[PDB]
C-alpha cells in the first residue's frame, strides 16, 4: 500500500541554520506532492506543491522557503536561513488521481541565538 | 542571419512572478545524454522515441524527442545518432518511466572528433565583457541546444544566473555566431504567473546545428 515517509520526525535548530525536510514516496510513483505547515492545532497551509519532476508551484505561504523535486519519490522542503517564526509542525503529502497520502509530521523548533 | 533583439523584445525577469527554479533546473547537472543509438518507437509523426535509462536517478527508461516537422523525424528515424537534451517531465506525454525533450540529435558515424574542441563564451554584463570561459564538445556538428545547456550550466554555478525565486539579471540572451550568419535565444521566461517548461524548450525542436570549429558564443545579460 502507498505511503509517504517524512524525515526527520522531530528537529531543533538555531536561527540562521540551514534546515532541510525530506519526503519520500514508498510503493507509489505519483506526480503530485505537497508540503504544508500546520499552525497551532488548526488548518494546514500549503507552502509548495509539485506537479511532477522538475516542477515546484507556489502555495499560499511560500515566503522564506524553497523546495526541490529532483525525482518522483522525493520532494524536499528547504529553509535556507531558519527563523524562529518558522517554528511549526510540517506535513508532507503525496497525491494520485483521487487520493492523498500524508506523512506523520515533522515538529520543527527554531530557537534564538546567543 | 537573424536580427539582434530590439529593445523591448527581450523577456524581463521582473515580469515573471513564478518560481525561477523551474527554469534553473533545466540547466542543472542532469540532462539527457546517449551515444550511438537508434529510435525504437514513434508516438506522433514528428517525434521519435529512444530507449535510454536514467542510470543516475532512475527518472526515465525512455525518451520522447520531438521535432518541428515530419521531415526531421523521418531523417533521423532508423539512423544511429547521438542524443543531448534539456528534458522535462510535467506535461510530457507519449503512449514505464518517461521523459520528453526537443531536437538535440546528431548523426553518430563521422561526427566524432579525436580531441575535444573548445568554444569560447564571452559574457557581457550590462555591455561589459567582464567574464569569458570555454565550453567543450567532441562533436564536429553540435546542436545549439547542447552548447546552450553547457553555457547556462556554467553560468548558473558561477553567476547565479537562475535561482529558486528569481534571477539577479533582468534580461538575457545567448547569441551563436558562425562566420557571418548568426542567431539567438531568449534566456528568460515568458512573463506571467507560471513557467511552461514544455513551451520554452520547444524552441530547440528545429534541431539547429552548428560547426564546433568555427562557432563563437556571446551572452548578453543586463541587471535590474
Ligand atoms: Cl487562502
Ligand atoms: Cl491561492
Ligand atoms: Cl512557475
Ligand atoms: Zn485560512
Ligand atoms: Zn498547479
Amino acid at each position: 500500500e502507498a505511503a509517504v515517509t517524512q524525515s526527520p520526525r522531530n528537529k531543533v535548530a538555531v536561527t540562521g541554520e540551514k534546515v532541510t525536510l525530506s519526503c519520500k514516496q514508498t510503493n507509489s510513483y505519483f506526480n503530485n506532492m505537497y508540503w504544508y505547515r500546520q499552525d497551532t492545532g488548526h488548518e494546514l497551509r500549503l507552502i509548495f506543491m509539485s506537479h511532477g519532476i522538475r516542477n515546484v508551484e507556489k502555495g499560499d505561504i511560500p515566503d522564506g522557503y524553497k523546495a526541490s523535486r529532483p525525482s518522483q519519490e522525493n520532494f524536499s522542503l528547504i529553509l535556507e536561513l531558519a527563523t524562529p517564526s518558522q517554528t511549526s509542525v510540517y506535513f508532507c503529502a503525496s497525491g494520485g488521481g483521487g487520493t492523498l497520502y500524508f506523512g506523520a509530521g515533522t515538529r520543527l523548533s527554531v530557537l534564538y541565538g546567543s | 542571419s537573424q536580427p539582434d533583439p530590439k529593445p523591448d523584445e527581450l523577456h524581463k525577469s521582473s515580469k515573471f512572478t513564478g518560481l525561477m527554479e523551474n527554469m534553473k533546473v533545466l540547466y542543472d547537472d542532469n540532462h539527457v545524454s546517449a551515444i550511438n543509438v537508434k529510435s525504437i518507437d514513434q508516438f506522433l509523426y514528428f517525434d521519435l522515441i529512444y530507449s535510454i535509462k536514467d542510470t543516475k536517478l532512475g527518472n526515465y527508461d525512455n525518451v520522447r524527442v520531438e521535432f518541428k516537422n515530419k521531415d526531421l523525424a523521418d531523417k533521423y528515424k532508423d539512423k544511429y545518432v547521438d542524443v543531448f537534451g534539456a528534458n522535462y517531465y510535467y506535461q510530457c506525454y507519449f503512449s514505464k518511466r518517461k521523459t520528453c525533450m526537443y531536437g538535440g540529435v546528431t548523426e553518430h558515424n563521422g561526427n566524432q572528433l579525436d580531441k575535444y574542441r573548445s568554444i569560447t563564451v564571452r559574457v557581457f554584463e550590462d555591455g561589459k565583457n567582464l567574464l569569458s570561459f570555454d565550453v567543450q564538445t567532441n562533436k564536429k556538428k553540435v546542436t545549439a541546444q547542447e552548447l546552450d545547456y553547457l553555457t547556462r550550466h556554467y553560468l548558473v554555478k558561477n553567476k547565479k544566473l537562475y535561482e529558486f525565486n528569481n534571477s539577479p539579471y533582468e534580461t538575457g540572451y545567448i547569441k551563436f555566431i558562425e562566420n557571418e550568419n548568426s542567431f539567438w535565444y531568449d534566456m528568460m521566461p515568458a512573463p506571467g504567473d507560471k513557467f511552461d517548461q514544455s513551451k520554452y524548450l520547444m524552441m530547440y525542436n528545429d534541431n539547429k546545428m552548428v560547426d564546433s570549429k568555427d562557432v563563437k558564443i556571446e551572452v548578453y545579460l543586463t541587471t535590474k
